[PDB]
């Protein structure tokens, strides 16, 4: 699959 | 006192000018925040937090979260006014809102008007400080149409409440200081002093970064107080200490206690065992009551005769003596087995069979467990549920499920026939399978398929209109999420509910294991998000946060500061710093260059911007989590009134009457109106105003999503450690 | 700043001094040569520091993260012993019997350091005025603290840094007593240019230093403030003078004797060694052969090598094996032959380094670094290649697999161009050897470097192997591989081959090793057991064992002496109670202290409680591994400040009339404020016998040279001091 640059635009963690 | 004769001038402009240029400015910052607002019509960004943590409030779960809970709440409130259940999750980015209607609409609609109403306060501020109209009007400008501060507040995020909440608390503070000045102890005095407090109350209450709001408007209350203490201020030490006792009352005391307010709502609302729960001891979980999908969960055993539901259809798993036509209409042959179909109501159809693997010493009454290998009897047709290598009437890539007699499912078909109640999350495998609680995809053991159905395209009058069921290939996919919804065959003993009897404790006790729990996490928790950013990095805005991103479309939305703006705010700094160090050099060889009313502005109301602005940046270089260019965003709301203010102070006519003479001493002379530059002060900020307003237009198809560019529009616009997107 | 009070006849005569300063050297001369020949082991970073002496010895190379002024003073005792550098001190309990090191003489140096400190600490205190047995009192704290005399008995560093920063005080307060008698004296000169070497010295030993320079400047920044101002009475020209001379003095000059220390590090270290692998090729270059062996070999076109990977120790390994169609998140993969990080040797770990095609390059000729290449393996003859197919488990990051010679030499040749990319752009063209030379495996076309890990494995398809991908982050360290061994090298090759030794410009070399320097520090970042916070430093809440012997259940523990700590934390305290109070009260109009009492305050007390914030509050802004010896600078400092300020609580504070500033020109004050001699002296005596009980406690725990029982032992473990035998 193309690899794609940046990243998967994630969210911030929240704890565990 | 600090500023005394500049802040109790007149007004240096009527008051049409600033209700014109107060207009104008917030007719821009609506404009801003208010276009396309509907779009993207999916999650973005930290909208899967804040937007689950209302949810939770709207169906009463605990959960727990670093933040306080007050902004949490007021986003919940909105979907409360909406009559909004809480049913959608927002569990990823790019989830349709389409989908689950949640009044998304009305919650970024919420957050564009605090974004809006945060520019005239802004503007309000620097004019309770004297500055012209053309001043409150192009800080408040830099505010109104900043790429980060319009991506941010258009979107369901907290940020909006912190900042508008920041706003409030300098102006608050703003008039305070003015009455202090005029007239301390009247009314108006405590209206102001408590308005500030409640403000500050706000700031905490959002996010902890609100501390840094407290030390800034701490640290100028002390400066006050220092000198209401001087006795050349003929102050008692009983009056004196009547200003501590009210300010310490006003700016400590109050706020406390409406921080724990919010905090009294919230275990009040969060009455019910939730996702929380884990973070908690016993005796806190002991004082939540039992979810209403608890309460009727049931374990499922083996032998039981169950209905199985599609989370996102609410469609049951169903078969019936229909068979699949020997062709599909494009031509692929089927098994010409028996239909398994989605069904959205309950009948006999419905109803499988839990049976263990053949030679398994499992009995009846034994609990299944996740990711145990099972099969599903259909009570109807008394055949076994069956995928294989036959391709799905509308998806050529997925398998057909149908069904197999017994003899030839318990002959040669064996493998075919096995399946998994497949945990969503692997460290919930061999955990019990209850009813209405526990989701899984029904995964298939031999081609490893989930199980998966739509209600976008029915099947043709062959199927009976009923749900596609598909062995989809993509089994992480959140759609093939299913539930044990009965268990038709419950023995009457199992049948029997005991509620949870609810435990009291404390308050107090119950905030305190919460809050230690708060500072517990937020100081671990340790990742390397693709997009966390040094404070080094922020005045510059040299990164930036991917929001959001179609890849069919190629649109994104791409979180950065008007490089153009926060830079002017940038260059002002270092200017009054030079201007500050070079005014104490040339007093310190009695050389007195600047006027009073000049050092009155540079000393009182830039002085209190630029040290308010250090509180809001200085202290996260002693900070480890992790941090994104958000808080740049609060001390810019901060920096901008100070550039304005800087900038006019300069244009105005600085100098000394007399060089060799301190205008600061008791009975010189001093001009009390120094006169302004207006017309070359003018151009220049439109000048700044234009390139400001040029580089929004620029980034608008980043700030809103809603423009496709072309691979090398997106590269001419990587400008720094700026990582677009759709660049190839 | 304090001229009245610094300007002042001693309160005592000379006599008293020499009596005091004869005594506390005397017991601080006791207290660190007692039993300095025990234990006969090496003890803690006497591993790290007795090693670097005889890497100097031996004229081999290393690298450190820390200046090399204090480890050639070492190893400068060595040579004077005629120690030769064979012992490795390479572990802790290796004795000194087997293999005969001059430990005793390296001991003795540091217990020579660290005594004399005592004597500086005792006369820069005699120079700011302070009577003889306040000077006596401060020097005692040092003098018989566990923590200062540990370290500076054993051989470390410590010794050296903390009589630097002793004779940097000392040096300018003789500099500040001469600016205000008359400045631009002959021994205003010696003093400013003896305080710039001790400066030098201090950022010479641990670059910790950096914090005595805050201290220093800070002092000498307010002193050129007071020089600026009118009612100075200096023209512009003069303070200008003073400013060009002071620069020079404590920065310009200081600057060239830290300088000369790394010129003559370079000198003495001239053999290749142990630090090789820190730095570039062209710096290597400069460095001759050990007469031993080395195994930096030339890899030439069509040589057949092992490419092995820094962090991981994993080699560059293919098999026939190939990626699954598609991952397990439902990416597709090129279905290609699989290419993974195994950590043993193999057949399947040998590359062929080819030249690019069409090249004129034959057999024999040496492969330089970042020029195109081609690398075949040997097992499945296929070329290793790159594509636009995402890795395994790094959705950004590139599939590494391999390609038939046939595609490989026909559309697919672009995306066989590999490159051994240099570390540092300097080693561009450089001969590439194994062993020696890092570099990073570039791929020409997509512009990746190939990269593995250690913390997932592939899965069963891919025999849980560490994943090999091609890295978008080039530049990553992580991203570092090595060829390790040459398996087709002839037997002339195998024989020792001379090297022809290249200059490199000092600047350039020095600008090297120190960048290496800050980078590998800034990395010291892994959890150790002794770690330790500042909130816990000023309390001596926790300690750092040493040394341990089972059989004898002996131990050696670093901790400094509770009593003492708390004492100096109490005087901190108590002098920001002071000056708040001093502060307040002048506010209401109310002026409780004389102006001499305020002089010493404002002066020497607050020169010494800025100089301890200058060596406490930075190390909460460091993210790095931190220990209590960090704060033994510190501990310095809050010795001579509570000495000083006991005497001034001892002294007749009050002012002459509570009406009146007697800092407004012209106001009569007490000029000789009486100090209540014999209650200070009662109350000096009994906190030092309360410190010399505690040190005579804790003196099992210094010297190791005392058995403990259990109960013992646990009667010596408080708050989170852990010790060894508490069983
Ligand atoms: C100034 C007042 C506020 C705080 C004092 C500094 C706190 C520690 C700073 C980082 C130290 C360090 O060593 O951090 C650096 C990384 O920060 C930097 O680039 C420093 C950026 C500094 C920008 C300018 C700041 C001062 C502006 C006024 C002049 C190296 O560490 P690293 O690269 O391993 O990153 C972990
Ligand atoms: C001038 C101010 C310099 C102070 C702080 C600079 C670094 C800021 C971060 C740590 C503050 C610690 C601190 O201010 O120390 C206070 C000292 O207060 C007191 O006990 C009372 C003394 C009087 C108040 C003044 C204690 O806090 P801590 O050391 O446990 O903080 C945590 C330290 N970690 C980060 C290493 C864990
Ligand atoms: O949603 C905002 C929230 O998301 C997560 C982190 O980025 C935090 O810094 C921030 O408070």
């Amino acid at each position: 699959t193309s690899t794609n640059a940046t990243s998967s635009s994630c969210a911030t963690p929240s704890l565990k | 006192q600090v500023a005394e004769h500049w802040l109790l001038q007149p007004l240096p402009e009527p008051e049409s000018r600033y209700s014109f240029w107060v207009t104008i400015v917030t007719l821009l910052a609506f404009a801003a925040r208010f276009y396309k607002i509907w779009y993207p019509k999916e999650v973005v960004f930290d909208e899967v937090h804040f937007g689950k943590f209302a949810s939770y409030y709207l169906e009463r779960s605990y959960f727990f979260d670093v933040h306080p809970p007050f902004a949490k709440m007021m986003i919940a409130f909105i979907g409360w006014l909406c009559g909004y259940d809480g049913s959608f999750k927002f569990d990823e980015i790019g989830y349709s809102y389409e989908t689950h209607p949640a009044p998304y609409i009305a919650y970024r609609s919420f957050n564009a008007i605090l974004g809006t109403l945060t520019v005239p306060i802004m503007f309000n501020t620097l004019k309770e400080l004297n500055f012209r109209a053309i001043t409150c009007a192009f800080a408040s400008l830099l505010v109104a149409i900043d790429t980060a501060h319009v991506t941010e507040t258009r979107l369901i995020l907290l940020d909006a409440i912190l900042i508008i909440s920041i706003a409030a608390t300098m102006y608050c503070y703003v008039r305070f200081y003015k009455c202090q000045l005029r007239q301390p102890f009247t009314w108006s005095w405590y209206i102001w002093l408590h308005a500030t407090g409640l403000s500050l109350s706000f700031v905490i209450s959002t996010k902890y970064v609100g501390v840094m709001t407290y030390s800034a408007i701490g640290f100028a209350a002390v400066v006050n107080l220092w000198q209401l203490l001087d006795i050349k201020a003929g102050l008692s030490l009983r009056q004196f200490m009547r200003h501590f006792s009210k300010r310490l009352n006003g700016l400590v005391l109050i706020p406390f206690v409406i921080y724990l307010f919010w905090f009294w709502v919230h275990f009040t609302v969060l009455n019910t065992s939730g996702p929380g729960d884990a973070f908690m001891s016993a005796e806190f979980q002991e004082t939540l009551k039992d979810s209403p999908l608890s309460v009727d969960s049931k374990t499922v055993n083996y032998f039981d005769i169950i209905t199985i539901k599609h989370q996102d259809t609410d469609a049951f798993l169903h078969s019936h003596l229909a068979r699949y036509p020997q062709r599909y209409e494009d031509g692929r042959i089927s098994s010409a087995g028996q239909q398994v179909t989605g069904y959205t109501h309950p009948d006999f159809n419905n109803q499988w069979e839990v049976l263990p693997p053949h030679g398994s010493d499992v009995g009846k009454g034994q609990a299944v467990l996740l990711n145990q290998h099972i099969r599903l009897r259909h009570v109807a047709t008394d055949t076994y549920l069956l995928a294989h290598d036959v391709a799905s009437p509308f998806y050529p890539t997925n398998e057909e499920i149908t069904t197999v007699t017994l003899e030839e499912g318990d002959g040669e078909l064996y493998p075919e026939t096995l399946f998994a109640f497949q945990p969503l999350k692997k460290s919930d495998e061999g955990h019990v399978l209850k009813s209405k609680t526990v989701s899984f995809r029904l995964f298939h053991v031999d081609t490893s398929v989930a199980l998966w159905t739509h209600n976008d395209e029915l099947l043709p009058d062959w199927g009976f209109q009923q749900q596609e069921i598909n062995g989809n290939k993509k089994v992480i996919d959140p759609s093939n999420n299913w539930v044990v919804d009965e268990i038709v065959n419950l023995d009457e003993v199992r049948k029997v509910y005991i509620p949870k009897v609810v435990k009291p404790l404390p308050f107090l006790k119950k905030w305190i294991e919460t809050q230690k729990s708060m500072f517990e996490h937020n100081n671990k928790l340790s990742s390397e998000h693709p997009f966390a950013s040094e404070p080094y990095s922020w005045p510059g805005s040299l990164s930036g946060v991917s929001f959001w991103t179609n890849g069919d479309e190629k649109k994104q939305i791409y979180f950065i500061g008007n490089i153009i703006g926060w830079w002017f705010q940038v260059i002002s700094l270092a200017v009054f710093v030079g201007i500050i160090v070079a005014d104490l050099i040339t007093r310190h060889r009695g050389y007195y260059a600047l006027n009073k009313m000049t050092r009155e502005k540079l000393y009182g109301p830039l002085m209190f911007f630029f040290v308010s602005w250090c509180c809001h940046y200085f202290p996260f270089f002693l900070m480890a989590r992790q941090k994104f260019l958000h808080h740049y965003l609060p001390a810019h709301l901060i920096a901008c009134l100070f550039s304005g203010a800087l900038w006019e102070v300069i244009f105005s006519d600085c100098k000394s009457l007399d060089l060799e003479k301190d205008e600061d001493i008791s009975g010189a002379s001093y001009e009390r109106n120094p006169k302004v530059y207006v017309k070359p002060y003018t151009v220049f900020l439109v000048c700044v105003s234009c390139a400001v307003a040029w580089f929004f237009v620029y980034f608008s198809p980043l700030v809103y999503g809603d423009v496709s560019l072309s691979p090398s529009e997106v590269v001419s616009r990587e400008w720094f450690d700026i990582e677009l997107n759709f660049s190839k």
